[PDB]
């Protein structure tokens, strides 16, 4: 019932997906060997949305791990929770596409996407009522960006009515981890605009800021960043899964935050983020959670909402809390920041409340924000893309793989249309 | 003999039904397993043994709330086949609950309601519990009401709806769902007793000393209102009032059928100890603008009909004196075309206190259903929000790509404008 | 005195007989070894001591099912000589069961049936349990029925046949066997109570909450139907109905003799607890199109005869009121040449619950045998499938190389066309 | 009762027969010395169809091992379960016929077929009620193809009313194990068309695909392939042997899958095929078995059913399962694949259900398919045959053994008639 197919593409996607399945198994009380060792019945009440029951009551995640290099597959398999995924769902190639969008979308992406599409078709036909798909990847990468894009397009043309939502790691503003990041990001965004229902844009530098300033982590590794992203994913599909006072699945959130088809890029967030030192001085209340989630420092994308206006927001609360406090905090937030919300949408907040909090917490909440400040991120990508494209730098790789400059022009025109739409609204 | 069927749609409706049926079981002495260690006939049916099955359906498009009902303390009270549930909810979308997801469930719900009606002898009508700003609480409620009007085109259909609050709100697309539901059900409804979560929050804070109430306390208060409304069917009193009495005395014109619910003795234990709550006091509390359970100031409009439902140790002479005092008041103004705007019902059964609740045990209580033109301001606010969101055309793609057309949006807005015009016309004095 | 012989042919017939005789032993208090720790005379015979031998034969062309019977818990109930078996089955081939393999066994079966008839004093008739789409259930059943008509040319021959389902099917050559059996037995049968596996699957899922039923549950339901049919012979009631009563009241014309079986109180334990199943409720359930055990919508045709067999705590006045209510219904339409289309039988013995079954213990039950023109659509589907397969001439070599001719195929198809024409003619209103 | 005479011809036939008798003895609890060491009485209830009771309650398989070379006889005798067969049923010659159909059918096949016919007559006259015969052989071989053909013809003209069904290993599409494979295969098929009731065409390359992709066998040997073929044979005659809810012998299957006399070539299959790694993640249910058996990857012949239309199928289920689930799965399969089933045969599925599952399993099922995709295999054989025959390659061997080119022309004409009939239907 309302089964979700999870696809992890590339190194970033595979690592974030491994952390995501760790936190999900923690929520549902699933042993790293696949056995249920939980305590409450609500964990197995809706285990079907993410897991498939095998023969000996062992739960196999409904996840497809796709990459163009075997190193990440070996790392995921060898580590903890690596004996959890189905061994037939590791679909990988040998050559790793470099950091080339064209390689991952046109040359090796073809064979690997045929194989992964067969696997995805099997997984979907196994499902009872498919709610939709979720993809984890990075736009600035190689196999990640291009292959996630190709899979998104093909699954979309196969299943147009399902909800396709992606948790994509966007390029950072200050320091880039890939020289050709603008090209891959621009092409990936051009493809994501038309074939995705919900794109949660995550930047690693905002995550570094959160870890250093809010969690006071001296040496934040990728494990902590992936844990944060996994907590966001958790929160959303937990509103989907567990019982609550005000339920909301993926489609309800999509309806309440996508006023127009192309305006589906969100800044995620997580409210109860405290350092180990300050956990004893802070009161965990709905006002505290709301004040933190609406703070511009907590948002997981390096886009200041004070530079734009919130088209819509979604607050997915978790835990036993009073609906009056949630609604009054929402009203106070809208009244105080009336200049930061769009006037032509009254009640720009969609509230969902789930009864089961995450492990180790009494209250929690995730913030999703459809704001016109993503236009800043797309503008940065556009300036970098046009700076490299004007002098035609690193372009012979993409051209030789089989692309054309016309595709680059179309991608940049589509992204400029996106920024124009955001600025207009 | 005077059997009535209660229908609970959506999460709000199902939880309010949980509170209501807990209250009914406590009032009639029925254990939560249906057994008792007549009065209990308009709402319960006897199956051979002491088992009393409530005469209700719990319908939702989401398995979560219904499954909570199925595994709770009342797991063995409800008939398992009358707890109807879907697989995917309407996701705060009217089109999903009315056209796409609601069409796969409406036949089962109608079959179960037909079974319940056949089991009855004389069907007084239906009680529909739902929320205005929900997916299945709007779309499926409208679809079900229209199908019931097609089938039972003569039985009364009273609906207890959670009107969206003026300021607090849990969903972003509430104006769309509310306007579309008002259109569709206004075509096919008798009277809608309205309530607001914000107003009940204020009532709880001011009267019950609760600073952190949940939906549970709100549902308990609403269940007290429903119990006061249905006491005449369930018990014996000096002045009995049926559902048709509500419909006749509260609805002056076919479209103006949105009364507001009120409950006077909302008081904590200590305050109840320190007070001498009498008929005059509870009546004055009912007409106090701060005790309204819909956040609309009655002084902004004119009353057209009031239904005072007293219960417990109530004397008719005291009721008459209190109503005369209310009529002599100058802050409380009525429309000039209703010289007699009071339907009075008196019941001999005092309200039952739920163990674990916040309401104190009282000797008498009154529920006031008031049809007033102050709801016109709330309608104006709702259609203003609808107009903003529709002018920007926000969220419209979600509704359109689910079996609806923008023409329906325009038609619903025009119908709401006509309703506002009707309220304005009935407001003005005759010359 | 009113002894009747039941004949079970094929795997379906033998397993349904297993269920039926388990039910009979439970009803009459007979232990599975034939001993008891009259009523038990129309179906059992006493041999000196308390040993009660059932008055039945179990005939199959395959040793497997009969050997399961021979070694089961009822190994010592049946006479070893009345469990007749062959060596090689008919392999879903009508010709094998009728011409080639059935001719080597028919003499033994007739000898055993003659022994049983001689042991009887007054033989009411035969009950033939078989399946339409099986080899020995079709060919051997037709051969046996024709031989019985030659021998016992006056005793009634009622057959309980598993009609092929509209969609689900376990064999590929079912239309051939079904058409040929219908031809041959329609020449030589009184009335055939029909049932579908698909319809019983739907009934089990909807009513008994079973999501994975086996053939065992289907056989238990069919055995309940047979017990309700034969209760009048086995017990005492207000209105007794014999086999000849069935034949007279259900067969208007010699060829139109295919009623459909129904059973109203198909309900689980918890649902039975929550319900108050009465005569009116069970009658309405019987006439519900979703409770038919043959997957044919009765609203597509006209009833020509109904046989309501009530049993248990049933009052004749309640039955009359329920039947009057059914007649006043407009969805249930009868042919215009049958102003009285109800044969009513009432028995004092409530249905017996099998330990380990799914049916709950009830105080009353009704079995409804309805002859209707809605079976004409099922016949049309069956002959359409036959026409496709015969136009391609598929599988015809299997039948021809086994003692049959293609002329028999053509003749059987023409006879089925004539039967469809007869159903169409009896359907139309008189002018 | 319903005794079956099993004849193994050639190396392929003898090895597959050895594996078959191993699995059959496992099913019936027969010691490799011939003694019954089982637990249930159903094993001895129908032991007679395959075994003959000897003096000291020792069960001798009703099998004739015929080959034109003594190496396979020695290998079978020396290995485990080799002291099980009657020593008088090893009928072998010295010269191994090479890979020549003519040698095995006309020169040495004559003497050896007289001897094996005497043995078969003795075995049949010993029987109480002969159900039929079964032959294991390879069409691309030497003694196997030609001698199995000659034995089939002679036994058929001796016992025309019995069921003669063969499990023949057909040539593979990609790689051939014999240079003269098309000649032997064409002649063998020309003889099999008229003298056989049920030919189960098995290709080694489909078996390799099953072992590598479905069973994840790193080094699949002929033991595993022979085990698969033996499981298919088991399933069929187990429907014959053990008690069930819906019985079906060899003749019932023959009636339900042979619409026309010459259309009796089937693609076998086996549903519960799982790798040792995935046995814990998979739910063993009737829908799972049906989905696997109807999958084009599971079928044991390299002929894609999506390139043709199923004339008929047979599903022989084993184990305690619900008949409603079986019938509903059959109906769903027919409805979903309505384009892959013949329209002029309604209900193209014949269902049999046995109560006793194979050892080590809870549920099982075998799939037999009379499809018009065997025409692809016969077409490949025809192209290869005509390619070699046009230039008259390797033909002097067949001519010198005593054949004629007219026989080759008749064989290819008959096979072309077979492909014409399949394409027509």
């Amino acid at each position: 019932m309302r089964e979700i197919v999870h696809i992890q593409a590339g190194q970033c996607g595979n690592q974030i997906g491994a952390k995501f399945w760790e936190v999900i198994s923690d929520e549902h009380g699933i042993d790293p060997s696949g056995n249920y060792v939980g305590d409450s019945d609500l964990q197995l009440e809706r285990i079907s949305v993410y897991y498939n029951e095998a023969s000996s009551h062992k739960y196999v995640p409904r996840a497809i791990l796709v990459d163009l290099e075997p190193g990440t597959m070996d790392s995921v398999r060898s580590g903890a929770f690596g004996h959890l995924f189905r061994p037939d769902n590791f679909i990988f190639g040998q050559s790793g596409a470099g950091n080339n969008w064209a390689k991952g979308h046109y040359t090796e992406g073809a064979e690997l996407v045929d194989s992964v599409l067969d696997v995805v078709r099997k997984e979907c036909e196994n499902c009872d009522c498919l709610q939709g798909f979720q993809l984890t990847h990075s736009l600035g990468g190689g196999t990640g960006s291009g292959m996630g894009t190709l899979l998104i397009s093909k699954v979309r043309e196969e299943y147009p009515d399902r909800i396709m939502n992606t948790f994509s790691v966007v390029p950072s503003p200050k320091v880039s981890d890939t020289v050709v990041e603008p090209y891959n990001a621009t092409l990936s965004i051009h493809q994501l605009v038309e074939n995705t229902d919900e794109t949660y844009c995550i930047d690693n530098e905002a995550l570094y800021d959160i870890c250093f300033r809010t969690l006071k982590l001296a040496t934040p590794t990728y494990g902590d960043l992936n844990h944060l992203v996994s907590a966001t994913m958790s929160g959303v599909t937990t509103s989907l899964r567990f019982p609550g006072q005000l339920n909301a699945d993926l489609r309800k959130l999509a309806v309440n935050m996508v006023p127009f088809p192309r305006l589906h890029f969100f800044m995620p967030g997580f409210a109860p983020l405290t350092a180990r030192g300050s956990q004893q001085y802070r009161a965990l209340t709905v006002p505290e959670l709301t004040q933190q989630m609406f703070d511009a420092k907590n948002m997981m994308a390096a886009c200041d909402p004070r530079h734009g206006r919130y088209l819509t927001v979604a607050t997915v609360f978790r835990g036993r809390m009073s609906m009056k406090e949630v609604d009054e905090q929402m009203l106070a937030i809208q009244s105080k920041n009336s200049s930061y919300f769009v006037e032509w949408i009254p009640n720009n907040v969609k509230v969902a409340v789930c009864d089961i909090p995450p492990r180790g917490l009494k209250m929690s909440s995730t913030f999703i924000g459809n704001s016109t400040a993503i236009q800043e991120l797309f503008k940065r990508i556009s300036e970098q893309f046009t700076a490299m494209f004007r002098r035609k730098a690193f372009l012979h790789w993409y051209t030789g793989e089989g692309m054309d400059e016309m595709e680059f022009t179309e991608a940049e025109s589509n992204m400029n249309d996106l920024v124009s739409e955001y600025q207009q609204y | 003999m005077r059997e009535c069927i209660s229908i609970h749609v959506g999460q709000a409706g199902v939880q309010i039904g949980n509170a209501c049926w807990e209250l009914y079981c406590l009032e009639h002495g029925i254990q939560p397993d249906g057994q008792m260690p007549d009065s209990f006939n308009t709402f319960f049916s006897e199956t051979g043994a002491g088992k009393h099955v409530p005469r209700a359906v719990f319908v939702d498009l989401e398995p979560t709330v219904i499954d909570e009902v199925r595994t709770g303390t009342y797991r063995q009270l409800f008939h398992p086949e009358q707890l109807i549930t879907g697989k995917e909810d309407a996701a705060n979308n009217y089109a999903r609950g009315h056209y796409t997801i609601g069409k796969e469930i409406i036949d089962l719900v109608l079959d179960r309601i037909r079974k319940l009606a056949d089991q009855c002898t004389g069907l007084q009508g239906f009680l529909v519990f739902h929320s205005f700003g929900g997916g299945t609480g709007s779309g499926f409620t409208s679809l079900l009401m229209e199908r019931l009007s097609v089938d039972y085109g003569k039985k009364s259909k009273l609906e207890f709806s959670i009107y969206p609050a003026p300021q607090v709100s849990t969903a972003v697309v509430e104006p769309y769902n509310s306007i579309l539901t008002t259109h569709t059900t206004l075509e096919h409804s008798d009277c809608a007793f309205m309530v607001d979560n914000e107003a009940i929050y204020d009532i709880c804070r001011r009267n019950l000393d609760i600073e952190r109430p949940t939906y549970t306390n709100l549902n308990r208060l609403i269940s007290q209102i429903v119990s006061s409304i249905t006491a005449s069917l369930r018990f014996d009193g000096a002045l009995n009032v049926d559902l048709t009495d509500f419909q006749t005395n509260l609805v002056p014109y076919p479209r103006i059928h949105f009364p507001l619910a009120t409950y006077a003795p909302v008081i904590s234990a200590e305050k109840a100890y320190h007070e001498q709550l009498s008929v005059a006091e509870i009546t004055n509390a009912c007409f106090e603008p701060a005790n309204q359970m819909v956040k609309c100031d009655p002084r902004h409009g004119k009353y057209m009909a009031c239904c005072l439902l007293y219960r417990g140790d109530v004397v008719p002479k005291d009721v008459n004196a209190a109503i005369a005092t209310i009529k002599t008041k100058r802050s409380i103004q009525f429309v000039d075309w209703c010289p007699t705007g009071f339907k009075v019902g008196i019941n001999y059964q005092p309200p039952t206190v739920v163990p674990g609740g916040d309401l104190a045990k009282v000797q008498r209580a009154v529920c006031m259903l008031s049809n007033t033109t102050a709801i016109a301001e709330a309608w104006a606010r709702l259609d203003h929000k609808f107009d903003l969101m529709y002018a920007k055309r926000a969220f419209v793609h979600w509704y359109v790509g689910e079996g609806m057309e923008e023409g329906e949006f325009s038609e619903a807005r025009e119908d709401m404008a006509a309703l506002e015009k009707d309220y304005e016309e009935v407001g003005v004095d005759s010359v």
